[PDB]
């Protein structure tokens, strides 16, 4: 089994600030890693695939970086519709384990 | 366009069985797989498994030994998921999604659409 | 793409002449600039498209006919055109101001509907005489 | 002092064309999921429903469709669309009886989902007029023109062959009370009396209607013979189920429907007295369409216009 | 059986004059009654149905009125093409009996 | 468009039989009925009867007990009318028309088109 | 609807120029204002309509091409247009009156058919020079 | 003194296009039940029939149709229609031999119902020229061009296989007398003698024609060998039935037809003498179409025109 | 027949303005004067022709829209038109000669792309004022 | 001093449309046997291939086609054509890596015969870039973007199931030497080392490709683990046949092909050292199309233009 | 459009047999005949014969008694010509052409298209 | 059998000169006679059929004349592409015998 470890559990920032979420693996997974954003109540949605290789979505506000065993999701500016929990999922091997998630707060 | 519609939230007795449906619209249901994932009240999503809508092959989680049964109906394009021998920790919201393509399988490795989710509550 | 203009033609039907003559240019220009796109079931696409093509062609020939009619007079393609035919009081003795901020276009049409053919003939013949 | 030619004035004329069918078999053109409805403020248009051409067109289309089909059939909503250069006006006044002037005029490209249903003595599955009860006719003084009654609220009809045909007693009684009070408002004094058909054959006497499979000819005289005196005393002559024993002409099926319209006819009593006798009639089947086509007229665009000004 | 009785047998008038033909029944027939016009030699043709409820014909020169047991066909102005015999037919009950007819002459 | 064409005028001996045809054009012959009416030299039209072109049902006048036989041919869309046991008063012009619709039968109750008519003369 | 004009174009082929120039306006205007409309057999409607649509489109593009050609010179959309190019006697020395009541249009065409391209070039270049 | 540009002058040019077929299978376009025929008074057009393109087009179409069909087939009338911007002139002069000038010119959009019939030595089922006998050819002086004879009146042919092929003797004799007198009018003196085919195979020697099912090759030499001297003495060498004993190449059927055209050929006698020998020929099959296509030509509209005037 | 013009529109993309303005008339005129023409397989002809008809109709409506836009200003159908709006130095201070033999059209477009809407509005409003 | 409006200037804009498919089944429009290619001298256009819309369109079309087909299928050449009012620019520079400026621009109406082939780790049956080796990527500094290697010359692959998959040893060694020298030119110093896939499943680890019938998953690690030091010493670690023992996923058939492209990926070694480790990758399948769509862009015609002059 | 493609030039031993093919394109091969003609080095074209592609009838030259055999293949639309018992004078270039129509046979009497020709050389 | 006899065996002329080839028969053949032109190496091609009754070819440079037993092919002007041998073929009877041919030279 391969474990998913997200560096932050809960962070708070202001509108327009840049927040970086770091997700790490116990084994090298090349560049197979997706990100899910879960609003409260609603099911999580795909936002970045294999470090930004989607087909229709990905508004010009998110970015992904890193390869090997560490990966980073970077925002350019936070917006009020960004209250959610972010999860990093591996797609390397059959155990498609998810991350425990990071809840993002925005200060006002 | 593409949407997955689930069943209503159910409450069940301990030791009973829960059957949840997932209807697919806006695409060819036979050209993808269907996976199910549960989220318990709190934090964390646990992958239950996936099944093929074309071949019919199923792959479940190792912890769920035989409590999980999963089928499809091609004519209605509806996937059915069945959980037996409920425990007190089985209260959760279950979501149905599609896993990947059947042929071009080395490119899309994401759960693109998700259903609204069905809340299964077990209690005495 | 083109026919819809004839349906958007009626937007300012309620306003007076003063508020209808000002918006005419933007109305026409923005109306025409409407930029937009078993085997038995496959056959049905052709009968789908034939009717739409016929409608578009009908709109095109209506436009061409009306533009020729405008061009016969002293108005090539302009919208607010000018002509040198005098306006006698017999057709209507109402003052300019009342018709120009109190009377809608259709009320004027109903008032003047009896004299339109004489106006058309006079316009055409005066243009022909001026050319010669 | 000089004329000027405007291309762009909002002028329409009242000509008539051959509108084309649309569907959401002879087949039709597409039916779009949006209206070009645009309210024309500060204008009133003089409508007229008894001088429409669309009714004849739809009668011809229904005749052709029934000829092609021939049992029974499933009706579908049918839109009517106008060619390029024309528009469909629409009246929004709610108490509009069918003729005369109108306000809140709105222009449209294609009509709504009309249903070609043929029925007698009871307009089934029709559109529901809002606000109050509507009474329409061509020449009310004459007694040779059928009176069309547009109802505010539906009344359920449930008929099954083992033959029974069931209605709710209380709701139908209230509906008849409303119809009677409206008719007494329209007819000064002259207490109204309702009666059944007099002497027709087994085809015209009864209420004839169509549903799954067969034709139902139903003896309606058990739900009539009421009275409405001048002031307030509408009184009729058990159980809330009122059943119609009736016959089938060419199991365990049920076809539910709504009663949304009445087709009455004024008896030629000749003698004055103080009563007007009304009996349900029929004859025409163009009235089955005129209930939802009383607000649409077709207008022809005339873009060119002339106007005097100081253009030198 | 229901009998058809046309009031006139033969009438003469001038061009443009208004001629009324009265047709009566022994029993009430509601508003089911048609009119046929027979030119000499040619077969009779329908001109008014159920008191003017036709679909294509009925030029704006004929009119029908009356209900119950008496009915009236009215002309607005006679024309030279109107030399014919008019018959009133019932459609109430299976005996669709015709009228004996009224021959219309025009004086010149 | 819609027209009914009859046969030529016939002369027949007393006690013989007369057969008259009526061909329909411009419409679906199976969607209406066909009626026949005779006019004797003089005044008056007497209804003989009508028959259905779809069901085949026939309805004759009561005076014509069994002297009248009426049939249709759907392929040729032609109605045939047969009169036996002619009497000296049977000399008349016979017209073929359509009666009404088959389904929508409560609206049209008129004889819309008429044929030119066939003159049947009986004499010795 | 539009193509038939090109066939009605030949009505006054026999008359002289005097009687052909007068009727031109009514000819063109009344010509263009021509207001008018198993499953294997059902398929045939599409091939019925395709040819008619192609004919109408061909007529439309012919009209557009000719109108552009007119517009290149000093005639936007008018029928009896005027131009400022002088008429030298070399092209034809025949007097005005004889050609204007005795010679049909086609006889003039045959007489002048050798010089038409020079006339076209001169018209276009004189219009361009006048604009500049 | 200044030019003026007229858009609307009636000017045409003699170009050629690809006309499209019309029918009242490759299929064609509609055939309308009306002509746009409009007589052009005060004009004469210089026609020509030996320089037509329509004949080649129809030959190609017939070849393609016969290839697609392959027994036998049923010919149908075929109209030819011109594209937008073109017209079909038509000559009305009745003695028009095929070339040269013409009067009473009439313009048309689509031709009449031509029948693609292939026959030898006898143009069957053709259109009947009115007035008098018509003789047409390309270069009459040359003896290598087939002479086409258009007949005023039809002659019935009735042929049946039990093989017999019957003609009326008197009418055919009168027709040959007319042909001989017309040819003597065209050929000064030089008494005309008719002869049969000389030495061809069993395919070219006989009259070959097509009707229901099979091909008929018929020995015609029994109806020839007549003479026409200078003045008036056309004399031939029983019963009014004249029968042709002949053969079938790939029962109790009969195909009736008309003899409306002859395909003669002038023998190259070289020596003068006082006789011209004519024998029925063949070779080309474009002449089977040229009998009804000798009056149609295609013209191109050139609306623009220039003319000088005092326009300042 | 008509749409191909829009593709031949780019022939002189490399030449300067001096060599592009001269050839414009012949380019447009010669471009538009482009004179040219089992049962399951038989059905396919209709879907062959529908797309081509749609393309031709699209080209026709593009032409009509652009011609109307030209006609709104003081240019009915002409190519090298003239207008009476003064050219202020703020839009561009570059001298006439350098732009007229050294700068291609697209370089000018890129230079002036920020000011085009003001130019359009000024043209239209000045034409309207001149008419009144 | 006054403006002038020119209709006819050669001005284009960089908008995007919905191009339509063409073929020489959903079916497409005709594919003409001729280009409207016209070289635009004296112009340079700023191209870009990573911001194209055609790739997404073709990905959608391929997905739809595979959905409709569902074994296997036969790919066909597919042209892309633009609507009226638009053009397809094309770059002719041969060393064009994919982005940046370009010269020798040529305009076209429809693309060439692209083949929708899906393969991993080896771009099979692709178009052959001329001159030299081509290396393309999005952001070369990042190690999360696949590197696309366009080869000058093809290398034959011949694989057969009795499973064997054979390559020529010498030619492939020379090709790898060329790739290594080009990559060392692009990467200053930092001797390059090639390695196999690390730990993927039986689907991502191997080279997966499609031919007649079945899917071939082939263990490629036997043709890697070479090295390229700084100066000149590329040295690897028998017979010219090199065979791949590999598996089949859903006889005696052979599908030949060419190896014309490589899909490499730079390992995130983090530590500097003096080596860069490259492993064949995958993930995206839009790169299978980007090798032949790196020179086409869509431009919108804007005929109108304005220019100042002395027009008074 | 319409073209006939022959086989390559052959050299054969005396007493052997030569088989030459002729493929037709651009037209319906079943709607015409196929003829073969040889030209020897020098001057003169000698007609060998023709055969029908629809009926299958063959007609050969009288000098070529039985040394010539001629067949067609409709599916491949290819005519095959076979010459046995070669003599030293048989060295020649052979051309395949079409003779005439099958039905409309009294009009076209010419060899419209010709193949490139196949050179057959016999020697020891 | 019917024999084909071409009058010339080989003739030479200049460019633009008119050359007449005479072909004769031992029996009358009406007007059934075709002409073939064979360039060196290439197979002969049809140029005149039945005295110029072709469908697509026959450029306005060749002409045919004569009937009975003698026939003539006439050129209006020779051109450099005319180096060939001309053969007259009969089509009257089954023996479709060819002519021995006439080779045409052009002088320069
Ligand atoms: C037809 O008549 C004209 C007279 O205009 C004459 O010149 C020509 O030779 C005649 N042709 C034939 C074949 O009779």
């Amino acid at each position: 089994d391969i474990q998913m470890t997200q560096s932050p559990s809960s962070l708070s920032a202001s509108v327009g600030d840049r927040v970086t979420i770091t997700c790490r693996a116990s084994q090298s997974i090349s560049n197979y890693l997706n990100w899910y954003q879960q609003k409260p109540g609603k099911a999580p949605k795909l936002l970045i695939s294999a470090t930004s290789s989607l087909q229709s979505g990905v508004p010009s506000r998110f970015s992904g970086s890193g390869s090997g065993t560490d990966f980073t999701l970077t925002i350019s500016s936070l917006q009020p519709d960004d209250f959610a929990t972010y999860y990093c999922q591996q797609s390397y091997s059959t155990p498609w384990t998810f991350g425990q998630g990071t809840k993002l707060e925005i200060k006002r | 366009q593409v949407q997955l519609v689930q069943s209503g939230a159910e409450v069940k007795k301990p030791g009973a069985s829960v059957k949840v449906s997932c209807k697919a619209s806006g695409y060819t249901f036979t050209s993808y797989d269907i996976t199910w994932v549960r989220q318990a009240p709190g934090q964390g999503l646990e992958w239950m498994g996936w099944i093929s809508a074309y071949n019919g092959d199923t792959n479940y989680a190792q912890r769920l030994q035989g409590r999980v049964t999963m089928t499809t109906d091609t004519s209605t394009s509806t996937a059915y998921m069945e959980l037996r021998s409920l425990r007190s920790d089985d209260t959760a919201v279950y979501y149905c999604a599609r896993a990947k393509h059947t042929v071009l399988v080395t490119a899309m490795r994401w759960f693109d659409p998700w259903g609204q989710g069905t809340l299964v509550t077990v209690s005495s | 793409g083109i026919g819809a203009v004839f349906l958007g033609f009626l937007g300012a039907a309620g306003s007076t002449m003063g508020a209808a003559s000002i918006t005419l240019t933007v109305q026409a220009r923005q109306l025409l600039s409407g930029i937009v796109q078993a085997q038995q079931h496959l056959l049905q696409l052709t009968v789908w498209g034939i009717k739409q093509l016929q409608t578009r062609v009908l709109a095109i020939e209506r436009y061409l006919k009306d533009q020729q009619l405008l061009g016969i007079w002293g108005c090539s393609g302009k919208l607010i055109c000018c002509t040198a035919v005098p306006w006698n009081s017999s057709w209507s003795n109402k003052s300019q101001t009342e018709i120009w901020n109190n009377m809608t276009w259709m009320q004027w049409d109903r008032e003047i509907n009896n004299y339109t053919d004489i106006i058309y003939r006079l316009l055409e013949e005066s243009q022909n005489q001026q050319e010669n | 002092l000089w004329v000027t030619v405007y291309y762009g004035v909002p002028v329409w004329k009242e000509a008539t064309t051959t509108l084309f069918c649309a569907s959401d078999t002879h087949a039709c053109v597409p039916a779009d999921p949006n209206p070009q409805e645009m309210l024309l403020k500060n204008v009133t248009e003089n409508f007229n429903m008894w001088k429409n051409e669309m009714v004849n067109q739809m009668h011809e289309d229904v005749i052709s469709l029934w000829d092609q089909s021939l049992v029974s059939f499933d009706p579908i909503p049918i839109h009517y669309c106008t060619p390029a250069g024309y528009a469909l006006l629409k009246c929004n006044n709610k108490t509009f009886n069918g003729t005369g002037p109108c306000n809140n005029v709105s222009t449209v490209q294609c009509t709504h989902g009309i249903k070609p249903v043929v029925s007698t003595q009871l307009l089934l599955n029709g559109s529901l007029a809002e606000e109050e009860i509507i009474i329409r006719s061509e020449n009310l003084t004459n007694n040779a023109k059928t009176i069309i009654v547009h109802l505010k609220e539906p009344v359920n009809i449930t008929c099954e062959r083992p033959a029974h045909c069931n209605i709710s007693r209380s709701q139908w009684n209230k509906t008849l009370q409303g119809v009677g009070e409206k008719l007494a408002e329209l007819f000064p004094n002259k207490t109204i009396v309702f009666k059944n058909s007099s002497g027709g054959d087994l085809e015209i006497t009864t209420h004839s209607f169509n549903c799954r499979g067969e034709f139902f000819y139903c003896n309606t005289t058990d739900l009539f013979n009421s009275t409405y005196w001048s002031n307030g005393t509408y009184i009729t002559q058990s159980s809330i189920n009122i059943t119609l024993p009736c016959r089938i002409k060419q199991g365990q099926i049920t076809c539910i429907s709504n009663i949304t319209g009445l087709l009455l006819l004024r008896d030629g009593g000749k003698e004055a007295n103080g009563t007007e006798i009304f009996r349900p009639g029929g004859g025409d089947m163009r009235d089955n369409w005129r209930s939802e086509l009383y607000k649409y007229k077709v207008v022809e665009i005339k873009p060119l216009g002339v106007a005097p000004t100081k253009c030198r």
